[PDB]
C-alpha cells in the first residue's frame, strides 16, 4: 500500500476507487493496536466488524476476470429488473404470511388460552420467513404448515413462488448472455490492422 | 472511366473503380485495375464482369468494400457465406463483432464434434 | 415528370417524386425538387440517379417514404441499417 | 417456459414503449 | 465462471451469516455462540452451498431475524448467480 502510496495520480480518482477503499478499511484495525479505556472497549467492537471486510480483498485478485466485469456490467445495467423481482417478492411474502397465518388458525384448539399453541406460525413475521423460504423453493422444514387450510395455502405459496421468481430472472439471464456473449467475441478476435484503406 | 458493372450471377452491381481499389489484394481490387478485361470474364457489348456467384451475398460484400466493415447477412447459413467470401478472397476473420458469433457457431460445433486372424 | 428512378448500387428503385418530398429535409426531400439534376449524380442517358449504396436496404428506407412507419429488416445486423 | 415468454415479450414490449420519445410525426401524408 | 461465483458467494454468505447470527447470542453463555448452528464460517460454507442451491436440507437454518435475512438474501442471490452461467 505504501508502495502504490508513493505514485498516485490523479488522487481524487485514487481515493475514489473503491479497490484502496477497501484496501484502507481492512489494514485499519491492526494498525490500530498502537493507537488504543471506555471508549476502547466500543472502538474495538465495531473494528471487529471492520475486520469483517477483510474478506473482501480478493475483489482486488478477481477484478482481472471476465467474467465478473460481465457481471457488474450486467447488474448495473438491469437495474429495473432488479427492482420488479424484489416488489414481487415483497407483494407475494406479505400475502402468503397473512394467508398462512390465518389459515393455521381455523383449526386451532379452543381449549389452550393462547391463539396458536400448536402451529409454527404464531405471528405475520413468522409468516414472511416461511414465505420467503417456500417461494424460493427451498423448504428447510423448520416451520411447515399443519393443517389442511395451511396446506391449501403452501401449495399455493410454493407453485407462486416458482411463477413469481421465473418472471423477471429470465430477462436478467438474456441480459448477461448477450452481455457475456459480445465480451468473449471481443476478447477472441485477434486485433484488427484496418486493412480498409479508406477512399479521400 | 469511373464506373464498374459487375454482373453476379445476372444481377448487375455497379460501383465506382475507388470502391473496389479501397481493399487491395483482394479479386475486386485486381477488377479495378486497367488490366482486368483479359484476366477475367467481360463482354464489352454490355460492359460488364461476369461471375457466377450468388448475388445475394455478394451485396454484403461490395457493402464492406463500400463502408469498410464486414458484417454477416442474417438470411444465409454461415458456411454458406463462409464459402462465398472464402471465393471472393476477403478474410474471415474481419467480420464485426456484432455478428462474429452467429457466422462462427457451426463451424465451432463441427470443430467440437470432430495375421490373418487379427 | 412525376416519376423519380433512384440507382442504388445498380438495382433501380422507382418512385413518385410525391413520395419522396413526403418527409422534408432528408437526402431524398433534396432529391425530389427540381434542382437536383447539379446536386447529386446523375446521368441524363438513362435518367437515373446513382447513389453507391447497400440497396438491399434502400428498399426499407424507400418503405418509409412511402408507408410512413420505420421498421428494420430483420435480415440485416442493427449497425448496418 | 410458454408462460414465461408471454410475460417476457410482453415487458419487452411494454418497456420499449415507455423508453421511446413522444413523436412529432415527421411523416406528413400526402393526400 | 461458475466456480468462481459460488465460491465468492459462499464465502461473503458464510461470513455475513456468522456475524449475523452472533447479534442475538445470549450474553448469559461463556462460549460465543451456543444457540446456533454457525458456530464458524466453515458451516456457513455448508449451509451456503446448500441455501444457494436451493437444496435446503435443514439441517443447519438461521434462528435470527438477522439471519433470516442474511438467509433470504443467500437465497435469491443463489439462484441469479447459478442462473447466470448455467
Ligand atoms: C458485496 C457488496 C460489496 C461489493 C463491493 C464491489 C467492489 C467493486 O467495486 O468491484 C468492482 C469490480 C468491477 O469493476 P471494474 O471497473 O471492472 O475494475 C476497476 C475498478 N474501478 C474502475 C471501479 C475503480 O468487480 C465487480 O463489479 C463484481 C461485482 C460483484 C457482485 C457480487
Ligand atoms: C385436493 C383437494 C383437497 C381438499 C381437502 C379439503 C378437506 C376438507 C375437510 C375438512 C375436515 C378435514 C379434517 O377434519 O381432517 C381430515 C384430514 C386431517 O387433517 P388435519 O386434522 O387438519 O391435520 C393433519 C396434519 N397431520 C396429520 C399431518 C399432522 O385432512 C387431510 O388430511 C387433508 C389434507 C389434504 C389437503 C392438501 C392439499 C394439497 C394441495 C391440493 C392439490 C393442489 C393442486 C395444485
Ligand atoms: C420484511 C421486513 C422485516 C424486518 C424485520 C426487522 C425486525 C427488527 C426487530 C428487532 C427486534 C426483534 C425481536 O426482538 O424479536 C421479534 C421476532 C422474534 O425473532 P427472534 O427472537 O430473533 O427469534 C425468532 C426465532 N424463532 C422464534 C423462530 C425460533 O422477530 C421476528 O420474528 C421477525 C422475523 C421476520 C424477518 C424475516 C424476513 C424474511 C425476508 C424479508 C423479506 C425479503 C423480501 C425479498
Ligand atoms: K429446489
Ligand atoms: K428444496
Ligand atoms: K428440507
Ligand atoms: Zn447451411
Ligand atoms: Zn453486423
Amino acid at each position: 500500500f505504501l508502495m502504490r502510496v508513493i505514485f498516485c495520480p490523479n488522487k481524487v480518482e485514487f481515493i475514489k476507487n473503491s479497490l484502496n477503499i477497501i484496501d484502507f478499511v481492512a489494514i485499519l484495525p491492526f494498525y490500530l493496536e498502537v493507537g488504543l479505556s471506555k471508549a476502547a472497549k466500543d472502538v474495538l467492537g465495531f473494528l471487529r466488524v471492520v475486520r469483517f471486510v477483510r474478506i473482501l480483498r480478493i475483489f482486488k485478485l478477481t477484478r482481472h476476470f471476465v467474467g465478473l466485469r460481465v457481471l457488474g456490467h450486467t447488474l448495473r445495467a438491469s437495474t429495473n429488473e432488479f427492482l420488479l423481482l424484489i416488489i414481487f417478492l415483497a407483494l407475494g411474502v406479505l400475502i402468503f404470511a397473512t394467508m398462512i397465518y390465518y389459515a393455521e388458525r381455523i383449526g386451532a384448539q379452543p381449549n389452550d388460552p393462547s391463539a396458536s399453541e400448536h402451529t409454527h406460525f404464531k405471528n405475520i413475521p413468522i409468516g414472511f420467513w416461511w414465505a420467503v423460504v417456500t417461494m424460493t423453493t427451498l423448504g428447510y422444514g423448520d416451520m411447515y404448515p399443519q393443517t389442511w387450510s395451511g396446506m391449501l395455502v403452501g401449495a399455493l405459496c410454493a407453485l407462486a413462488g416458482v411463477l413469481t421468481i421465473a418472471m423477471p430472472v429470465p430477462v436478467i439471464v438474456n441480459n448477461f448472455g448477450m452481455y457475456y456473449s459480445l465480451a468473449m467475441a471481443k476478447q477472441k478476435l485477434p486485433k484488427k490492422k484496418k486493412k480498409h484503406i479508406p477512399r479521400p | 472511366s469511373e464506373r464498374i458493372v459487375i454482373n453476379v450471377g445476372g444481377t448487375r452491381h455497379q460501383t465506382h473503380r475507388s470502391t473496389l481499389r479501397t481493399l487491395p489484394g483482394t479479386r475486386l481490387a485486381w477488377l479495378a485495375e486497367p488490366d482486368a478485361h483479359s484476366h477475367f470474364d467481360y463482354d464489352p457489348r454490355a460492359d460488364e464482369f461476369f461471375f457466377d456467384r450468388h448475388p445475394g451475398v455478394f451485396a454484403h460484400i461490395l457493402n464492406y468494400y463500400r463502408t469498410g466493415k464486414l458484417h454477416c447477412p442474417a438470411d444465409v447459413c454461415g458456411p454458406l457465406y463462409e464459402e462465398e467470401l472464402a471465393f471472393w478472397g476477403i478474410d474471415e476473420t474481419d467480420v464485426e463483432p456484432c455478428c462474429w458469433m452467429t457466422y462462427r457457431q457451426h463451424r465451432d460445433a463441427e470443430e467440437a464434434l470432430d495375421r490373418r486372424w487379427q
